[PDB]
């Protein structure tokens, strides 16, 4: 949950 | 003890007791071997125990007891040569020659004491330094003529040969004068030609391998300084790059002559020169490729075997190629018959470099950086390179280390940026096939995901903005995945501090694209509550440092946002920092701070840091509140310990926020000077009740933390002031009655050295503001600081440092302090200067010596008047004399270049007649004597007592030139220097000071 | 068919506890502390005997700075100069060869440290006690 | 037993005397008291290949304590050249300690030590530090007083003396410790001393630990 980075990974491919 | 009987010279010397003492000390032990040493020594220093030497050479049968002989020799020949009687100097050296040629004519002897020969050698030497060659003109003729006589011989003259030539062009700078060394310099040259023609006919034929290689050591110091006809006009190079590269007893020595070789000075218009230079190299590289090993071995593997001699010659092998190809690749890259050759070169480094050994792997890096930027900037030059370049990027990647060892990342990075240039193509496709292979797990470690991480970091700003952005978007993407993959905490938190990592190194990509970076800053608010060893620290570390670069994208409004984001995280910072150590916190406002100071609207900034400091400054209003209405709440190490904290958070974005602070700096100034007053009277009580060993305690360190907190928040603040105006009309006034007091009422274990550095840059600042603030710092810090510390160079050793830092600003900035002060306090201020001298800190004596140069010159500016002319009357000479101390003691060497300064700017002050007055009293010289040559006068009776074993021309001429100097630097401290070579000696040179002009 | 292929003394030992530490040998001649090792500080308990150890080695060369019996007399006292240290007396030491007494100081990275070792420490004395 | 002699050689204060000390007892030297001629020590070493004896020769850096000079080099089997990293001179002088060893003991491992990178104002810095290349020499940054690579000099002289790369330090091993049977005679006199040391502050408060 904590070094869940799906968060990072849904913004990157969004650009 | 009875070992001690050597130490009686009235009763004959037993040599078989010395050899005793010498034996209990080099083969005992324990306190046998401690006596033993201690007997020795004084033995040795015994100012008549040279004369024993010849019986000792003689009749010992021990070879250390004759080494200790022939130290005790060398220090005669050295230091009391010419004072010697002429026979003695005669005697000695025909005792000392007959010494080393029955030794040579002994095979035994010669095979087995090798460590006294040598150092019979050295002696020689010694001797040659003082009589060669105007009292010994046949030495060389001579030496050529025994050699041809003799294997063993021979090789021993190449000994003495090679020792001479060290002492006379590799060690002479500090330990003779520029004189003796041209002297000795031109001589060898003069008779070279003989000694190479030896030198040469010995390596042509010669069988010997000793003799071979004593012979090349000898030639290795001869390619110091020999002309480069000896090297090139001879046949010399074919030698050294066949015949002694075969056989690895030679080997070693030749490729250090190879190296130098490849440093000769050369002409670089002679085509024919051109070809040796080639021709040498090349035979080089066959060599090694036929008898060494092949350009495809793994190096790597052989130096980790570490067989023989293997890891020292791979290291010259490294220096080698790494110097020759540095000065001459451009030789060997037009030509395509030399294509193969220069590759091949290039390919032996390239295995080098894979090396595992950090100094090794710096010599091959210097080299590749020297190799890259050329092909960066030169045309048509890195399409040759395609391959060697491709194998690098691999090889830099592979080694990458923790940037932070932090001179090898930046070498590694630069050098990886030109690759990264020269076909950026190459480089993301090795990079993204590194990372292929790290989920795939092939390659997978902490150590390795970590290494590839700095290696991708390590090359951003070097794409062009399109360009680099398709890349992290791969690589980032792939991270992600890889963190995905990973099960368990521990696997999980090392590839997520690695992307942070990553995206912290691209700043240009975060910030072109805002959604992006939102999501990675509240990704990394969220790892500042976990408690995974590192994790918070990393969270904290990455904001500070994406904030540092993107500050701009968090004080605007960004596109579909409400507000700028820096209004969001001042909003919930109370959640985001809960779990966050102290230090942690102030990092995190530090930050904040950062983004604040873009903010240009002055209103607007004003309101944000009001809102970042609410939760500091209401626990400050509350504990303000309560500490005051009950002092002793303030002795609750827990009320400390907040309080601390609450002005370390100030401090922390005081420092980001400079002069824009100052708003925050007014909510807690006044109050905040009140605690310190509060604080100071507790610390007091405290060490009034319980003793200094309170200073020690928790509760007073505590105490002292508040006090040294608010001392730095102001420091910080004025040092970075704008408005100065403000500084000295609201702070300095309340500051100075707040500090000074304190400090100088304290005893001196209870004083706080930051009190020092606070006023430091208070004076820095506004010093020119505040005359009567800076006299009021010197009444109140001055004596009882320097009464601190002149009682010895150790104790108080920060109060120590600041101090002189003080009074060199005060001297600089606010002199007419030092004008006001009484005639007494002004003598202890020249005494506290040169106190300062004395010291082998540098911290201190570099500024002590610069506080003596800019009071000269504080004087000097004020002309002739009164206190100028009363000045020089009272400390012209004790600075000419404190200085001519230090500068001849051997003590303080490494003042020596502020120590000459300030010496040729007072003599400088006499010979352009700076100082009206005269120097001398009426008395003393006869009227109307110049201060010239009094100085003349003062100078040569203080270093004819101060140095009586120094004749009365040596004196005299050394003052000459040093006066004649004293507008050239450079010349001047060449003189200093020739007198410090011979006050170390008797019967030195007076002539040598004319060696200027 | 058959290849024939190709050809501390703290094993017995559980750990109760371990932190890391610097300790101190107190020279009452020159009336200073001296610095006797850092590294991690080991409770050792004797699978056979049940006996609790405190034994302490140097970081890097692994050299022992502490050996002796977590004795049930010894009594932890603070230090004036600290809030993370703990001192006592050791009757007999074998860090280095021969049993001697020393006057031990240890000191910890945290108070909270140095107070679950001070914990620990009692607990341990209960061990050797029975 | 096997024992190499070792000499430390090296510019006055730049930490020989305090090195070896930390060696020694493990203790930090505060004081600078300059050594005498040469102060001899024994120093030994686990490792994998059996224990490893070191007799330092602990020599005086500064010229009016010199004693025997490079008498004390005499078959001498490894060195340490020290300098001081926050002292230029230091550097400058490691050619000159370097010569005169090396016409003394003209085939041995030898490592070259910065001292003292504890220190914040490095003044040596790490790019300028190439004199051990030409000359073979290891090179380590050292710190005496944070043991930063202070095992290093003598892991790497262990392996070229014994001739092993894959030579380790390992743990010595740990006798089991007697049990105590403390005398009511020096009860007294314990708690004397105990008083003493409670009431002396432990240095270096600062510090992580
Ligand atoms: N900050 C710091 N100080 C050190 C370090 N190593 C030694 N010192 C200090 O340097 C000073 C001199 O130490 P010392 O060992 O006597 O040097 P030395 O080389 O033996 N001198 P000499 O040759 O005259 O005997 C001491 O005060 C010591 O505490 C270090 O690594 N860091
Ligand atoms: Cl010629
Ligand atoms: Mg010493």
């Amino acid at each position: 949950r904590t070094f869940d980075m799906h968060s990072l990974e849904s913004s990157l491919i969004d650009i | 003890g009875s070992m001690e009987g050597i130490l009686d010279f009235s009763n004959d010397l037993d040599i078989a007791l010395l050899d005793q003492v010498v034996s209990t000390f080099y083969q005992g032990s324990g306190v046998q071997q401690k006596q033993a040493q201690e007997i020795l020594t004084k033995f040795q220093d015994n100012p008549d125990a040279w004369q024993k030497a010849d019986q000792i050479l003689q009749f010992s049968t021990n070879p250390q007891s004759k080494f200790i002989a022939l130290s005790i020799l060398d220090k005669l020949i050295t230091r009391k040569w010419k004072l010697l009687p002429n026979d003695h100097r005669i005697g000695i050296r025909n005792f000392v020659v007959g010494m080393i040629i029955s030794m040579c004519q002994d095979d035994e002897v010669f095979k087995t004491q090798k460590n006294l020969i040598n150092k019979s050698d050295l002696t020689l030497v010694q001797i040659l330094k003082q009589e060669w060659p105007q009292n010994w003109p046949e030495f060389i003729p001579e030496l050529i003529g025994s050699s041809s006589s003799s294997v063993n011989v021979c090789e021993n003259n190449m000994i003495v040969l090679k020792l001479l030539s060290e002492e006379v062009f590799d060690f002479s700078a500090e330990q003779m004068t520029q004189a003796k060394a041209l002297h000795l310099k031109n001589s060898m040259s003069k008779e070279f030609e003989q000694i190479f023609k030896l030198c040469f006919q010995v390596l042509e034929q010669g069988s010997s391998s000793s003799l071979i290689v004593a012979t090349l050591e000898s030639l290795l110091r001869y390619l110091h300084w020999i002309p480069y006809r000896y090297i090139y006009e001879t046949n010399i190079l074919e030698l050294l790059s066949t015949k002694f590269m075969t056989s690895p007893d030679t080997r070693a020595i030749t490729l250090k002559c190879l190296t130098e070789v490849s440093n000769l000075k050369i002409p670089q218009d002679n085509d024919l020169i051109k070809r040796q230079t080639v021709l040498f190299f090349q035979n080089t590289l066959q060599q090694i490729a036929t008898s060494v090993m092949p350009v495809t071995a793994d190096l790597k593997a052989t130096y980790a075997n570490a067989n023989g001699n293997d890891q020292s010659f791979l290291q010259d092998l490294a220096m080698f190629l790494t110097t020759y190809l540095a000065r001459n690749r451009a030789l060997l890259e037009s030509d395509e018959s030399l294509r193969e050759l220069l590759l091949n070169a290039h390919q032996y480094l390239i295995q080098l470099s894979k090396i595992e050994e950090r100094e090794l792997f710096k010599t091959t890096l210097d080299y590749w950086h020297n190799l890259v930027a050329d092909l960066f900037y030169e045309p048509l030059k890195k399409h040759i390179y395609e391959e060697i370049c491709s194998q690098l990027r691999l090889v830099i990647i592979e080694n990458m280390v923790r940037p932070e060892t932090i001179q090898l990342y930046k070498s590694e990075r630069e050098v990886l940026v030109y690759l990264t240039h020269l076909n950026v193509i190459d480089t993301e496709e090795i990079m993204i096939s590194k990372l292929a292979r790290q989920i795939d797990g092939s390659e997978w470690s902490w150590h390795n995901i970590n290494t590839l991480s700095w290696a991708i970091g390590s090359i951003s700003g070097t794409m062009s903005e399109d360009t680099e952005k398709r890349f992290v978007v791969t690589v980032i993407k792939d991270l992600l995945g890889l963190c995905e993959q990973k099960r368990g905490k521990d696997n999980k938190a090392v590839v997520a501090s690695d992307i942070m990592y990553v995206v912290g190194q691209y700043p240009r990509f975060l910030k072109a694209h805002w959604n992006f970076l939102r999501t990675v800053i509240l990704k990394l608010f969220e790892f500042m509550h976990e408690t995974h060893e590192g994790v918070q620290d990393m969270a904290c570390d990455t904001f500070i440092k994406i904030v540092q670069k993107c500050k701009y994208h968090f004080v605007i409004q960004q596109p579909r946002e409400s507000e700028p984001f820096i209004q969001t995280i001042i909003r919930d910072i109370q959640k985001t920092t809960a779990d966050l150590q102290p230090q942690q916190v102030h990092t995190f406002y530090k930050a904040c701070g950062i983004i604040i100071s873009e903010e240009r609207s002055v209103a607007e900034r004003n309101r944000l840091l009001s809102d970042l400091m609410q939760l500091p400054n209401m626990a400050w209003d509350t504990i303000v509140e309560q500490s005051t209405a009950n002092p002793t709440l303030l002795l609750d190490s827990e009320t400390v310990k907040i309080i601390a904290n609450i002005i370390k958070t100030n401090v922390a974005v005081c420092t980001s926020m400079g002069a824009d602070f100052y708003p925050q700096l007014g909510h807690i100034y006044y109050n905040m000077l009140q605690l310190y007053r509060a604080v100071s009277s507790m610390i007091s009580a405290q060490v009034a009740a319980e003793g200094l060993i309170a200073t020690k305690t928790p509760k007073v360190r505590g105490l002292r933390t508040i006090k040294k907190e608010i001392l730095k928040l102001v420091e910080t603040y004025i040092s970075k002031a704008r408005n100065l105006d403000d500084v000295v009309k609201v702070l300095v006034e309340p500051l100075l009655n707040a500090v000074l007091e304190d400090y100088m009422n304290n005893v001196p274990d209870a004083r706080d050295a930051e009190v020092l550095n606070c006023m430091t840059t208070v004076v820095e600042k506004v010093g020119h503001m505040i005359p009567q603030g800076v006299i009021l710092i010197l009444q109140s810090v001055f004596e009882c600081t320097l009464d601190m510390i002149n009682k010895d160079f150790t104790e108080y050793p920060e109060h120590r440092v600041e101090f002189y830092k003080l009074l060199k600003v005060i001297n600089e900035k606010s002199f007419a302090a030092f004008l006001e002060l009484p005639p007494a306090a002004f003598k202890l201020f020249v005494d506290a200067i040169c106190w300062a001298f004395k010291h082998n800190n540098r911290d201190v004596e570099v500024n002590g010596l610069q506080i003596a140069l800019d009071l000269v010159k504080n004087i000097e500016r004020m002309g002739n008047v009164p206190f100028a002319n009363e000045f020089h009357k009272n400390y012209f000479f004790i600075f000419v004399s404190e200085t001519f101390f230090v500068l001849t003691d051997s003590d303080h060497k490494s003042g020596f270049s502020k120590q000459a300064l300030l010496l040729m700017k007072l003599i400088s002050l006499v010979y352009d007649n700076k100082i009206s007055v005269p120097l001398y009293q009426e008395a003393e010289v006869p009227q109307g004597t110049s201060n010239q040559v009094y100085l003349s006068q003062y100078l040569a009776n203080m270093l004819s007592n101060a140095f009586p074993h120094l004749t009365s021309e040596q004196i005299a001429s050394f003052l000459s030139a040093l006066t004649k100097q004293c507008k050239d630097l450079v010349v001047f401290k060449g003189t200093l220097r020739d007198f410090l070579v011979q006050i170390k000696e008797v019967g030195g040179d007076p002539t040598d000071y004319l060696f200027a002009e | 068919i058959h290849f024939e292929p190709v050809v501390t003394m703290e094993e017995d030992e559980e750990v109760l506890y371990k932190v890391r530490a610097k300790l101190f040998r107190f020279d009452a001649d020159a009336k200073e502390w001296k610095e006797r090792g850092t590294g991690d500080c080991k409770f050792l308990k004797n699978k056979k005997t049940n006996k609790v150890r405190i034994l302490m080695r140097r970081d890097k060369t692994l050299k022992i700075c502490a050996n002796h019996i977590i004795a049930p007399e010894y009594t932890l006292k603070p230090n004036v100069g600290s809030d993370r240290s703990w001192v006592y007396a050791c009757t007999a030491d074998i860090a280095e060869g021969e049993a001697e007494a020393f006057t031990f100081a240890i000191r910890f990275g945290s108070k909270e440290n140095a107070d679950k070792f001070k914990e620990e420490f009692e607990k341990a004395q209960e061990i050797n006690k029975k | 037993q096997v024992q190499f002699k070792l000499v430390l050689v090296g510019d006055g204060g730049t930490g020989k005397t305090t090195f070896v000390k930390r060696h020694l007892t493990g203790e930090f030297e505060k004081k600078y008291v300059a050594t005498l001629g040469v102060e001899v020590h024994p120093l030994v070493f686990h490792t994998n290949r059996g224990p490893i004896k070191f007799n330092v020769w602990d020599t005086a850096g500064q010229e009016k304590f010199g004693g025997l000079r490079d008498g004390y080099y005499i078959q001498a089997q490894c060195a340490i050249i020290m300098f001081d990293v926050t002292s230029r001179v230091t550097y400058k002088n490691v050619p000159n300690w370097h010569r005169d060893l090396v016409r003394v003991c003209e085939n041995i491992p030898i490592v070259l030590c910065g001292n003292k990178v504890d220190i914040k104002d490095r003044k040596v810095k790490a790019k300028s530090i190439v004199f051990h290349r030409k000359k073979n020499l290891q090179y380590y940054d050292i710190s005496a007083k944070s043991n930063y690579n202070f095992e290093k000099p003598f892991l790497w002289l262990a392996r070229k003396l014994i001739g092993d790369p894959n030579l380790e330090f390992v743990a010595m091993p740990a006798l089991a410790p007697p049990e105590v049977v403390m005398d009511p005679a020096l009860a007294a006199q314990y708690e004397h001393d105990l008083e003493v040391a409670q009431t002396t502050a432990l240095p270096d408060e600062d510090d992580d630990l």
